[PDB]
């Protein structure tokens, strides 16, 4: 019952942006994964629960984005909080 | 599902 989630880190022209340090956290606060963006979509598979994508560092010339909180529900659908 | 996060440009 794991739901596929596609994460894109982009610039304002809508192109994939490399160089951003990112964490995905669950509702407890547990860091599920930490990576640096590399210019492609990042795929995760997540069970029901509430999670947060957090930008911990932005590449030079770029501003740190506000964290994105989302929920995957028991029906497999995803919602942004 | 798609999550899209944009990094805005800094000014100058």
């Amino acid at each position: 019952s794991a739901t596929h989630i596609k994460f894109s880190k982009r610039d304002e022209d809508g192109k994939e942006l490399a160089g951003a340090t990112m964490e995905l956290r669950d509702s407890s606060g547990k860091t599920i994964s930490t990576w640096i963006s590399d210019g492609q979509v990042k795929d995760f598979y997540l069970y029901p629960g509430k999670y947060t994508f957090v930008e911990t560092a932005a590449p030079d010339g770029y501003e740190v984005a506000t964290a994105i909180t989302f929920t995957v529900n028991e029906q497999g659908q995803v919602t942004v909080n | 599902a798609h999550i899209v996060m944009v990094d805005a440009y800094k000014p100058t």
